[PDB]
């Protein structure tokens, strides 16, 4: 589906009741003079839809209540509200078409339109290029895993490990003790015991010392059995999950790097790869190695790329990783700010080759190249005298290119 | 500057009239027929009528989904830019 409002009521530096409207667009910019609110975009679709990324500071001030709903049309295509209060006391309230719920009922029923907050499939902040121009090798990796679901079996990953590596010395040891107990016997039976018993009821002892030592050996034969296969199960998912998203977003780089880096002049693009940093039979406990150049570069550390292509290096590995689960919407913070004018069309180009049914695009732009070229615009202002932010639409659809 | 250009067209049309509709500012300051009109030159006005309205120097009004916009006249937009 896609979303066509949010409504915002009293929230941060909107005065009552406004309107964030899309419509049938499925490319909107959000734009406005600095400090009219626009930046407040953002946080409240990250709000609505459950970001963690103080509660009681979010209502407005003229210097008490707000929400945020939004409303989404799936499909069918039946309408879905879903309205996030913040209350008197700073305590959240969940509503999902206008009846209440808690917390988790409300992310599951955003999950069913594959809007997925542990995998922040749907938005990219800011702060997400910076973070991913700069992390490390094992920090793409944990990514991955966050975003695969390959994370949330790794605690219990790392206890039946350990159960196995106890378990296993157990074994050994309650071995050893079996491998003397039968020595001992040969021993005493040489002893010619039958004799001494004939002219005892320690050879009792034995017999129950014997068939403890048997019994005990057993049991940690077993108890290694079951924790090495709780292991290998667990083990299992968790490298298929895995696998699953690390071939996706491998196959994927090298086709979102070029679109993001062909020009007029270069119009073979650049060259990204992922790969396993080392060699191992368990892809997960090594680093992600990212590699991206763009056209006529090539050396062997990324560090000595320009700001400008390490951003756009960072959005190609964004949007390879999304992809991987798609969003029917996809919120774009205002990356277009920083980017020169020859990133801030590629940008564009992209958008506009994926913005249609299937992935509604939202988009703060502070780049004229960049929003004049959207479906439609929601234009953000400051009235003064009021002492509030406004909001404006205007369909560009209606006008001509060229 | 961009919003002094815009400034100047407004003063013109909101001298004499108490309101008037954004479509019909495009076509003043585009030099052209509405159906010329071109996506960028219709996002800059866009942008720069929010501009003057954060300055407060004019009045928006948009009651309808995508309708018509309606500028009006403040005081400080016969003394800046």
């Amino acid at each position: 589906g896609k979303l066509i409002r949010l409504e915002l009521f009293n929230f941060k530096s909107y005065k009552g009741h406004h309107t964030l409207l899309f419509g049938d667009s499925y490319f909107t910019s959000i734009i406005g003079p600095n400090g009219s609110g626009k930046s407040n975009s953002m946080d409240a679709i990250s709000f609505v839809l459950g970001i963690k990324s103080n509660l009681r500071d979010l209502i407005y001030r003229g210097r008490k209540t707000a929400w945020v709903m939004a409303v989404y049309e799936d499909d069918a295509g039946e309408l879905h509200r879903w309205k996030r209060t913040i209350t008197a006391n700073g305590t959240s309230e969940y509503r999902i078409n206008d009846r209440v719920v808690n917390a988790q009922q409300y992310n599951e029923a955003l999950e069913k339109e594959n809007i997925l907050i542990k995998a922040r499939n749907f938005l990219v902040f800011q702060g997400d290029v910076e973070a991913i121009a700069s992390q490390s090798p094992q920090d793409l990796t944990r990514l991955i895993e966050q975003i695969s679901g390959s994370l949330e079996y790794k605690e219990e990953y790392e206890r039946l490990e350990e159960e196995v590596r106890q378990a296993t010395e157990e074994q050994a040891y309650k071995l050893q003790r079996r491998r003397a107990a039968n020595s001992e016997i040969k021993q005493y039976m040489e002893q010619s015991p039958g004799l001494e018993v004939l002219f005892m009821d320690r050879l009792d002892h034995v017999r129950k010392q014997l068939e403890q030592t048997e019994q005990e050996f057993e049991a940690s034969k077993a108890k290694l059995r079951q924790a090495r296969e709780s292991f290998q199960a667990v083990k299992q998912k968790r490298l298929e999950l895995f696998n699953k998203a690390f071939t996706h977003i491998q196959e994927q780089i090298t086709h979102v790097y070029k679109e993001l880096t062909r020009s007029e002049a270069y119009p073979l693009g650049g060259q990204a790869y992922l790969d396993i940093e080392e060699d191992t039979d368990t892809p997960f406990l090594s680093g992600v190695k990212y590699h991206a150049m763009p056209p006529l570069k090539r050396f062997r550390d990324m560090e000595h790329l320009s700001g400008g292509e390490k951003t756009m290096a960072a959005l190609a590995l964004l949007f390879a990783i999304h992809s991987y689960q798609p969003s029917p919407f996809f919120v774009l913070d205002e990356v277009d700010a920083a980017l020169d004018n020859a990133n801030v069309e590629k940008i564009k180009k992209y958008i506009r080759e994926h913005a249609g049914p299937g992935m509604q695009f939202i988009v703060i732009s502070l780049k004229p190249a960049l929003f004049q070229a959207s479906e439609s615009l929601i234009g953000v202002y400051r009235d003064q005298e009021a002492n509030t932010s406004r909001t404006l639409t205007l369909d560009l659809r209606k006008y001509r290119h060229h | 500057k961009a919003i002094v250009q815009m400034a100047k067209i407004l003063r013109k049309e909101l001298s004499e009239e108490k309101e008037v509709i954004f479509t019909d500012v495009l076509k003043s300051q585009a030099n052209t027929e509405p159906e010329n009109i071109t996506k960028r030159e219709a996002s800059r006005g866009f942008f720069d009528i929010l501009s003057l309205a954060t300055e407060g120097c004019i009045g928006l009004s948009q009651t309808e989904a995508f309708g018509n916009i309606k500028i009006d006249a403040k005081p400080a937009l016969f003394e800046r830019f």
